[PDB]
């Protein structure tokens, strides 16, 4: 449907959740049910289509966001889909997408260490009390 | 990498086992079975119950 | 001319540890450069991605800013 | 002795706030457990079930959304 | 540290050591606190689990209590003829007391920067949550 | 196994100190649990800072 | 602790199957080439459950 | 107990504590392990290199 | 020719079997005490890679250390036959060599060589610990050299045939 | 030591749960889009199957 | 639990054992085995074994296996509650303690009757 | 080429299976070398405890003693007793060797550094141990030596005890980790090693380790004084080498298991600086 | 018991031809309880589509991490009566075993 | 000035070469396992069961789409092999 891979879809959604909020609310209300069992998608098809169209619209990004998007993708590749471990890079990508003009000064006020290649190896650096959940 | 420290610990425990073999005498099968089934099973179950109680207290 | 016994023992310990430590830290010996190249290839590009029409900064401007800031080194 | 101690402590923990009361006396189980346990339980009478958030209306903070 | 920062998984993936960034973030938050020091309403609405006076007293008293306990322990059980083990155990008790006090202080800091999260502006909130001070450029003089 | 006065005094002091040590350990564990409660409260406040919106269930659910 | 005399001993009654050797006892040649044996002891051992019952020592392997 | 198989008229809690120490926390795997493995290994080897050294003899 | 591969492999096999030379835990008389003395630290047998094994199946050397009696000769023969090949036999002590002090007895066999093929003899009564070590080392050297003692003849191309 | 270690393990578990709260929040943020894509694919397959069944059974 | 990789690894291990089989066969070239009367007979410490294949043992400790059969399942029943003890409630805690107490009582009865030791027959 | 490609679809994949086989062979050879080095270490440590040099002349300063002993065991000939069952006498050691060389699959060398993505590591260990005990019992039975059969019975008793002992240990351990995977233990052991909780039962942990490793005081099956050699009284050469290798494999891997589950695995002992450490860092 | 492995000299052919082969034939002919279960390959796998469906809302609402959840929900919540019955049964069985030994 | 080693340390050092050889072999084995499990994935992928339900679904969505969804939606009556050597069901029944 999107021709986009799962982790990239998650990264894009982490920002698109704030642009198509009304469509997301409509879809959620349509799928709401009195039991945990899922509702038939035939009823929510229209809301899903609207949400997907807005997601297509939102997936576009400014070129300045490319470095942040790439580092977030690398983090989400080295970690098998753990959004918490890579939220900082995803947060930077969301910030760049929201008002990208300020991202120029954001990058300008960068330290030498930050201005370095970002390599992720979780086996070498597990972290602190990482539950992987 | 983690396997460096893991190998260090494995070597330590292997040396401990070798020293224990060189030091301690040998048990009898009946003696060890009696000891186990009369004391150690109760010890293990009591330790498990204590752990359950402590976990319940802290949670 | 003589050296302390503990100095000699530390020399032996270093001889054992430095090679083992380096080997442990680099299990993929001589292929770290290949890993870096693969990571660079995985890294996406402006053409690969789709960009907004009302971009605050153009692709050339972003490239110039990255070159000025030395973002990747 | 440990059982008696923990039971006394659990009964004394009523002083603390609701989320920190003893789990012996207060239940905290997954949504799969709670839904089946309190589906038509008039004793609890939690109310309707929030499908996309997996909780009843009367449970504290059932539907918690961003912004 | 045992757990690291509560907002993010510290040293997860890539390990980052940026003392300049740490100093800039600390300076930004210090400037924020100094700027809002005079605001009586803002000071009134600040909350913490344990009082600052209480945590200071605990920090400065726990090591002393540990030292007293160690002194009693060595007096009761240790032979006065020797001193190496007595000094070691007294130091261990003092370090235990210092550990209790430092934990009190660190938990006070954690409560201060967690309960009062909503009072900070958006930029400072983002800077605190993330490891980068670039979200709060204006605060550290740039 | 008759015991002398000094040995009996040492045993009695050991028992007393063991009792005091156990009581202190239990008290410290109680304090640690209280600390855990405080940390949970702090983190709950932090998380709920921005998650303040509650969406009512649609009327069509019933 | 309760009594265990019956579990500990088993007498043999005349022409009785239950009070008799209901098993084929292990007749082992403990030694001479046995690490425990000093080297010249040929002890015919009647084991029943790995418990010695009957001893027949032969000690002439070092008669000189 | 030292003189025969009999037992004291009045047992004391010292025996209880000794039995608990011996059973619950088995000291054999620590006491002997240390005393032999870690300490006795510090002595020079008593071996004599026969091909290049000879043992003491007398005229 | 196979010799190109056989000879180096022969040397490797000889070296391995010399390094790992496990005798049998079998002692009959006072010479067993000397064998234990040779085993213990003062003359560490493990230095030359010889470790005693209880079962004959796991033994390379038959240390006949002590007197052999008529009542035991069938047992010694059975042990020798049951020991897995290849194997060597080392007689230790005068009693094992030629009957020793009891050569004029009515019960002692006049020598273990009458029942077993004795590869080597270690004179003594009791042989010293160093004497037993010397005998074992000489037997090891002979064993290493036994694989190729220059039996096969060299042709014009220096290859054995 | 047993009591203190159990308390420490419980503290670690509760910290893990605290971070799981934020992980669940992020997963909730990312949920609706993937759900919509999956629903669209499922409905496309259902439409294909319905067309095939109608053609075969009509 | 794994996948078909486990079966493929079993096959690979069999091939690795074939490697040792080749080494053992090649070793045959460096020794000769003579035929002797007692070279292929049971070893009984330097003498002929009187009995072979009639090696019945006395199973006078069978109560231990009997109780192991029960206690293995008793312990196995405790795994789900230990795994999901974070979900424990009043009922689950009571049931777990009830089961543990039952196991303890069974062990105590066994000790009282003295069936955990070797017997005459 | 269009009409020829289909013929090679299954022919082009055999090299991949060959590569997998080669990698498995390399891993097995490396673990065999590790076990040989462990044997040499055991000999040297016993020599130190007994105040003797130990292996010193098989290779310069005894550097190739294990190689020499392995080659000698290969060289030694084997003969099956006439009264024994020819098929089983060779079948049992083959299965024992296969199981021992399958042991290494249930090992982790990092957070997810394992040859296979196995979750029930403890279950695998228990099953493999039971299979090895089966093989030892069958060896003792089919070798009609009375000492071998008694060794098999002792092995059965040891297995009976190990069942309950290791089951209770695993029950206590899983109560914290909540999983059978070795990785889940290290995350909880990062701050403090799990052995601190079990400090009271440290003696029982040591007993469990020794019993599972079949070391003293639990060397009943292979008791060399009570029995001639044990279950291998009638086995020589590589048949006995396989049993020795299996015993050392079990020792090494259960040492790894104990280290991972109770001593932090691949986490450094940070508890030595617990007092000076800080539990949080807020800027 | 039966260490040597020698067993009773039994000939199964007589019973196989007298009673078991025809009875088995009749039972196989007249026995089938499977009502309408369909073999794999009965229809193309491409017609089945439910296995691809994923519920991401339930996924993020689910906090389970082990496959013992049904087992605990059965043994300790729903079938706790049978769990206690099994415990009592095992205790009584141990008592009966001890009495049989005596 | 005989700056020789202490007696205990010198005694201990005898067995050190065995430790060094053991470390060499163990590092070789661990690195071989790491490389074998790293090359196919270009990383040390976390175990599937060591992940949340949502993470598992996200990880396997792409594989499901590539292996089942596309053939299912592009299916034709004559695509299936006549030998019945088709892909097995995802949930085998
Ligand atoms: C085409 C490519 C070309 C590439 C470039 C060219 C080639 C480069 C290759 C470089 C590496 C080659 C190996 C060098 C070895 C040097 C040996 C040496 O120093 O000689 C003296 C040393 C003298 O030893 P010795 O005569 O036996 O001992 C005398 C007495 O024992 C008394 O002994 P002592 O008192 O003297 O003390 C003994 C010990 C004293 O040392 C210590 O005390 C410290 C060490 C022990 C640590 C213990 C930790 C655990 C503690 C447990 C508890 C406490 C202990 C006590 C316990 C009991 C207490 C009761 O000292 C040593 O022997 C230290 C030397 C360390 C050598 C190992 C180095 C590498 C190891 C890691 C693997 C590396 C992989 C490759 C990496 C490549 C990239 C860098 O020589 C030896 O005999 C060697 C002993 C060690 C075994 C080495 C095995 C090597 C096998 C070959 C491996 C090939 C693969 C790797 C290379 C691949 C190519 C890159
Ligand atoms: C978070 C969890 C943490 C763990 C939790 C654990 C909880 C367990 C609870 C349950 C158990 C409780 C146990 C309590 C026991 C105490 C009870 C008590 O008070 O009883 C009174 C009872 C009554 O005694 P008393 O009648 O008063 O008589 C006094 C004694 O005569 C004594 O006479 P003295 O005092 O005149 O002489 C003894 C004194 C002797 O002292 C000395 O001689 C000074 C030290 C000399 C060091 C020698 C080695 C130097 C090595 C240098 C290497 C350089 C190499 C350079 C080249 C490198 C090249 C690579 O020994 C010491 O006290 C040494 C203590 C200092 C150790 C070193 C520093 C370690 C610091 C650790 C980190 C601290 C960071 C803070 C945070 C901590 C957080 C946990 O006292 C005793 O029995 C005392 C026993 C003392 C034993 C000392 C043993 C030291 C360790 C020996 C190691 C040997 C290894 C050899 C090599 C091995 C190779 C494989
Ligand atoms: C004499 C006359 C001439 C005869 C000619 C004979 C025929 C010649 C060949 C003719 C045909 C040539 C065809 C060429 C074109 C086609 C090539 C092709 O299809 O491949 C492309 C194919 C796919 O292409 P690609 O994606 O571009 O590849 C990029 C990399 O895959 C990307 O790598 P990555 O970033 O993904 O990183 C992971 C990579 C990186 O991993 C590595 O391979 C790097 C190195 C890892 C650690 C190595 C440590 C080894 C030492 C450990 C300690 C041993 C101690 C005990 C032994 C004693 C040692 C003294 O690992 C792997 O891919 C997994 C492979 C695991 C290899 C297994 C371990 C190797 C050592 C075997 C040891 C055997 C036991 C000891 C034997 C003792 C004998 C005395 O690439 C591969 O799969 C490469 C496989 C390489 C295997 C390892 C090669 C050896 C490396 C150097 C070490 C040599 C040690 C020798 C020891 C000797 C001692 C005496
Ligand atoms: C691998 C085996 C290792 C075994 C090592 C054995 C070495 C020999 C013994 C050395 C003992 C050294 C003394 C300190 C030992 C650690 C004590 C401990 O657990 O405290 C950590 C604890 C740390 O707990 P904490 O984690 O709550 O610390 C504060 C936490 N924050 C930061 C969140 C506030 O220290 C204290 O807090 C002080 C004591 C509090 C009261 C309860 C303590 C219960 C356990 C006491 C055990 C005492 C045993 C020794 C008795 C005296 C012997 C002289
Ligand atoms: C040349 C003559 C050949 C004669 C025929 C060969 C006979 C071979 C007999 C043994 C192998 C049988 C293979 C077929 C069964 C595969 C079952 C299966 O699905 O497993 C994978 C399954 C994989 O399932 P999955 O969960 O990955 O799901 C697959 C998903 N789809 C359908 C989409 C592909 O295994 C598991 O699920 C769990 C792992 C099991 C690991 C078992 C390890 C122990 C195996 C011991 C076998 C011993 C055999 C030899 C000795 C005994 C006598 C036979
Ligand atoms: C991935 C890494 C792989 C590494 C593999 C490394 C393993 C190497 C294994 C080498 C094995 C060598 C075997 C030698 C056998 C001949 C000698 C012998 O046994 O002697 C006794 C007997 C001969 O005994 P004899 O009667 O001559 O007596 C010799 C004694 N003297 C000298 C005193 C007379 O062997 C024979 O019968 C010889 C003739 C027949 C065999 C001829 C050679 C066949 C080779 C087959 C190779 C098969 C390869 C398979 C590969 C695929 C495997 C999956
Ligand atoms: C899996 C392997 C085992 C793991 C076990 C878990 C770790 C436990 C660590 C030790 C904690 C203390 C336990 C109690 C010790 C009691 C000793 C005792 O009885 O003292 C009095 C004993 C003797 O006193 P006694 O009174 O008991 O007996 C003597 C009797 N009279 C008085 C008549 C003479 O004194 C000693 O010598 C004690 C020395 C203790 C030293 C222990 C060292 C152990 C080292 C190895 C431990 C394992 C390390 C693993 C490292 C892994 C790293 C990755
Ligand atoms: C699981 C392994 C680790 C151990 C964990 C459990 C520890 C349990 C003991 C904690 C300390 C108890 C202090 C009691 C002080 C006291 O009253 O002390 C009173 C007297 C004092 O005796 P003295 O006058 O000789 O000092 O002691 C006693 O009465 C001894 C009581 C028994 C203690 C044995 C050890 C504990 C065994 C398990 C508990 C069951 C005991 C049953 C006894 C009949
Ligand atoms: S030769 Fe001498 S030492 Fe040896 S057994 Fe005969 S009498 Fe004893």
């Amino acid at each position: 449907k999107m021709n986009t891979k799962s982790f990239e879809v998650l990264i894009h959604s982490q920002y698109a959740f704030d642009v198509c909020r009304e469509q997301v609310y409509n879809f959620e209300d349509c799928r709401q049910t009195d039991t945990p069992l899922p509702k038939d998608p035939i009823h929510c098809k229209a809301q899903a289509k609207e949400v997907l169209s807005c997601y297509k619209e939102a997936e576009k990004m400014d070129p300045i966001c490319l470095s942040s998007f790439n580092d977030s993708r690398e983090c989400m590749f080295k970690s098998d889909g753990n959004l918490y471990n890579c939220k900082t890079w995803i947060n930077q990508y969301v910030t760049c997408q929201k008002n990208p003009a300020a991202f120029a000064e954001f990058l300008e006020a960068s330290t030498a260490e930050q201005l370095k290649s970002k390599k992720f190896d979780f086996v070498k650096n597990r972290g602190h009390s990482d539950k992987y959940l | 990498m983690p396997y460096f420290v893991l190998l260090f610990k494995i070597l330590i425990f292997c040396v401990v086992a070798i020293a224990t073999r060189g030091t301690l005498p040998r048990y009898r099968f009946d003696q060890f079975t009696q000891l186990n089934w009369k004391h150690f099973i109760y010890i293990w179950l009591g330790f498990l119950v204590f752990n359950l109680c402590f976990v319940t207290f802290f949670i | 001319m003589n050296l302390p016994w503990f100095v000699r023992w530390g020399t032996d310990v270093a001889l054992f540890f430095i090679p083992a430590y380096t080997f442990a830290n680099y299990p993929t010996t001589f292929f770290v450069f290949a890993a870096e190249k693969r990571r660079q290839r995985r890294r996406k590009d402006f053409s690969d991605v789709k960009l907004r029409d009302d971009a605050a900064f153009s692709v050339d401007q972003v490239k110039q800013l990255q070159t000025k800031l030395h973002l990747k080194q | 002795f440990c059982l008696l101690f923990v039971l006394a402590d659990a009964w004394g923990r009523e002083k603390y706030a609701q989320p920190y009361k003893s789990q012996i006396l207060h239940g905290r189980q997954p949504f799969g457990h709670t839904f089946v346990q309190n589906y038509r339980n008039q004793a609890t009478d939690l109310g309707r079930w929030n499908h996309n958030f997996a909780c009843y209306e009367k449970q504290p903070g059932c539907g918690r959304d961003f912004d | 540290t045992n757990f690291g920062s509560p907002f993010r998984n510290t040293d997860s993936g890539i390990v980052i050591r940026d003392p300049e960034n740490e100093k800039r973030l600390k300076l930004a938050f210090q400037n924020f606190w100094k700027s809002k020091q005079e605001d009586k309403e803002f000071q009134a609405q600040i909350k913490t689990a344990v009082s600052k006076d209480t945590v200071n007293f605990m920090f400065y008293a726990s090591p002393l209590f540990g030292a007293l306990l160690g002194k009693t322990y060595i007096d009761m059980f240790c032979n006065p003829r020797y001193f190496y083990f007595r000094a070691f155990t007294l130091s261990m008790f003092a370090l235990a007391g210092y550990c209790v006090g430092n934990g009190f202080r660190n938990r006070y800091e954690h409560s201060l920067y967690t309960r009062n999260y909503h009072l900070f502006p958006k930029d400072l909130q983002d800077a605190l949550v993330n490891g980068d001070a670039r979200y709060c450029i204006s605060w550290w003089k740039q | 196994l008759k015991h002398s006065a000094t040995v009996l005094r040492e045993i009695k002091k050991d028992t007393i100190m063991m009792i005091l040590f156990i009581i202190g350990g239990f008290t410290y564990c109680y304090h640690m649990r209280e600390t855990r409660f405080q940390l949970d409260d702090d983190f709950n406040e932090y998380v709920n800072t921005n998650k303040q919106t509650f969406r009512p269930i649609p009327d069509h659910v019933k | 602790m309760n009594r265990s005399i019956f579990q500990l001993w088993k007498p043999e009654s005349p022409r009785s199957n239950v009070n008799s050797k209901q098993i084929k006892t292990m007749n082992v040649n403990f030694g001479p080439q046995h690490p425990a044996a000093h080297g010249v002891l040929r002890l015919i051992l009647q084991l029943n459950g790995e418990i010695a019952e009957r001893f027949d020592p032969h000690i002439g392997l070092l008669h000189r | 107990r030292l003189y025969g198989r009999d037992k004291p008229d009045e047992l004391d809690f010292t025996d209880v504590w000794e039995s608990s120490y011996q059973n619950i926390i088995c000291p054999e795997y620590f006491y002997h392990f240390w005393f032999c493995g870690i300490v006795y290994s510090f002595e020079p080897e008593w071996t004599i290199n026969y091909p290049f050294e000879k043992g003491p003899l007398s005229p | 020719r196979v010799d190109y591969i056989v000879t180096p492999i022969n040397a490797v096999v000889s070296w391995a079997r010399q390094g790992s030379f496990w005798p049998l835990t079998f002692g009959l008389a006072c010479c067993a005490v000397e064998m234990m003395h040779a085993t213990v630290s003062r003359y560490d047998f493990d230095r030359f890679g010889v470790i005693f094994r209880a079962t004959p199946r796991q033994a390379d050397l038959i240390l006949v250390a002590g007197t052999l009696t008529n009542k035991m000769a069938p047992g010694l023969r059975r042990l020798y036959e049951q020991t897995l090949d290849p194997k060597w036999v080392l007689s230790m002590g005068s009693c094992a060599n030629g009957g020793g002090y009891y050569h004029y007895s009515y019960s002692v066999v006049r020598g273990c060589n009458r029942i077993i093929p004795v590869d080597i003899y270690v004179p003594g009564c009791p042989p010293t610990a160093e004497a037993l070590m010397f005998g074992v080392l000489q037997l090891q050297k002979s064993l290493y050299r036994q694989i190729n003692e220059g039996e096969k003849k060299y042709n014009k191309k220096d290859l054995t045939y | 030591l047993q009591m203190w270690g159990v308390g420490k393990i419980i503290e670690i578990k509760k910290f893990m749960k605290r971070r799981d709260i934020e992980l669940k929040g992020l997963q909730r943020k990312a949920a609706p889009f993937m759900q919509s894509m999956n629903d669209v694919r499922h409905l496309a397959l259902r439409e294909r199957n319905d067309m095939l069944y109608n053609e075969l059974l009509s | 639990m794994g996948d078909a990789v486990v079966i493929h690894l079993i096959q690979n291990v069999l091939i690795f054992g074939i490697i040792f089989w080749l080494l053992t066969w090649g070793a045959e070239y460096f020794y000769t085995v003579k035929q002797q009367l007692t070279k292929k007979q049971f070893y009984e410490c330097g003498f002929k074994s009187i009995s072979e294949l009639n090696i019945q043992i006395n199973f006078n400790f069978f109560m231990l296996a009997v109780f192991l059969i029960l206690y293995d399942v008793e312990f196995t029943f405790l795994f789900p509650v230990l795994f999901n003890f974070s979900m424990f409630s009043t009922t689950e805690l009571f049931l777990a303690f009830f089961f543990i107490f039952l196991i303890l009582v069974s062990l105590l009865y066994d000790w009282l009757n003295n069936v955990l030791s070797w017997s005459a027959e | 080429g269009f009409w020829i490609a289909p013929l090679f679809v299954n022919i082009l994949s055999l090299p991949l299976y060959l590569v997998m086989l080669v990698y498995n062979i390399v891993c097995m050879l490396l673990i065999t070398l590790v076990i040989a080095s462990i044997t040499l270490i055991e000999r040297k440590v016993l020599s130190l405890v007994q105040r003797r040099v130990g292996p010193h002349y098989v290779g310069y300063r005894g550097r190739l003693q294990y190689i020499a002993d392995a080659l000698k065991l290969f060289i030694k000939g084997i003969v099956v007793p006439e009264g024994s069952n020819k098929f089983w006498f060779v079948a049992i050691p083959s299965a024992a060797g296969a199981i021992c060389y399958t042991f290494w699959i249930n090992s982790m060398w990092g957070p997810s550094v394992s040859i296979f993505d196995l979750e029930y590591n403890l279950v695998y260990a228990t099953i493999l141990s039971i299979l090895f005990s089966f093989c030892i019992m069958l060896t003792g039975y089919f070798s009609k030596s009375k000492y071998a059969f008694m060794a098999s019975i002792r092995c059965a008793i040891l297995m009976l005890n190990i069942e309950i002992f290791l089951g209770l240990l695993v029950i206590n351990l899983i109560f914290i980790s909540e999983s059978f995977c070795f990785s889940v233990f290290v995350i909880y052991q990062e701050i403090i090693w799990l052995i601190f909780i079990f400090f009271g039962v440290s003696g029982l942990i040591f007993i469990t380790f020794l019993l599972e490793t079949n070391r003293a005081p639990f060397d009943l099956a292979e008791a060399e004084s009570e029995l001639v050699t044990g279950y291998s009284v009638e086995y020589g050469g590589f048949y006995f080498a396989l049993y020795y290798l299996g015993e050392y494999f079990h020792l090494f891997f259960f040492s790894m298991v104990i280290s991972i589950v109770l001593f932090g695995g691949w986490e450094l002992p940070n508890f030595l600086y617990l007092f000076l450490l800080n539990d949080f860092n807020i800027l | 018991l039966n260490i040597d492995g020698l067993h009773l000299k039994y000939n199964h052919n007589i019973n196989n031809v007298l009673y078991y082969t025809p009875s088995l034939v009749l039972f196989l002919i007249f026995f089938n309880i499977d009502y309408f279960s369909e073999l794999e390959l009965f229809l193309p796998l491409e017609l089945s589509f439910i296995d691809i469906y994923d519920d991401y809302y339930e996924g993020f609402n689910n906090s389970i991490m082990n496959d013992f959840t049904p087992l605990t929900l059965s043994y300790y919540s729903i079938n706790s009566a049978e769990f206690i019955i099994i415990g009592l049964l095992l205790l009584l069985g141990s008592v009966a075993c001890v009495n049989l030994y005596k | 000035v005989n700056t020789a080693y202490p007696t205990p340390l010198k005694t201990i050092l005898k067995t050190t070469p065995a430790f060094v050889v053991y470390f060499v072999f163990g590092l070789g084995f661990s690195t071989v396992i790491y490389d074998v499990v790293y090359h196919p994935k270009d990383r040390i992928e976390r175990f599937y069961f060591r992940s949340s339900k949502f993470e598992r679904l996200s990880r396997k969505r792409d594989e499901k789409l590539r292996h089942y969804f596309k053939p299912a939606i592009e299916w034709q009556p004559w695509y299936n092999t006549s030998t019945n050597n088709n892909t097995r069901p995802l949930l085998r029944y």
